[PDB]
């Protein structure tokens, strides 16, 4: 769902970049 | 082993009668626990 209402600011805070890896 | 981020666990407890070596009898280990923790595995060690 988009969360314009909820996530937005911006919200530089939210970042991004196999199967269900969690590669921090 | 590792599958498809699931890293799953089977064993055995048997009594033997030998020191040096694994019996050369048969049994089958049986599923403990499968974790669905998808971490990269290229290695390992044993803690004493």
């Amino acid at each position: 769902w988009n969360s314009n209402n909820l996530d937005s600011k911006g919200n530089y805070n939210y970042l991004y970049r196999k199967p269900f890896e969690r590669d921090i | 082993k590792n599958i498809d981020g699931y890293f799953k666990i089977y064993s055995k407890h048997t009594p033997i009668n030998l020191v040096r070596d694994l019996p050369q009898g048969f049994s089958a280990l049986e599923p403990l626990v499968d974790l669905p923790i998808g971490i990269n595995i290229t290695r390992f060690q044993t803690l004493l």
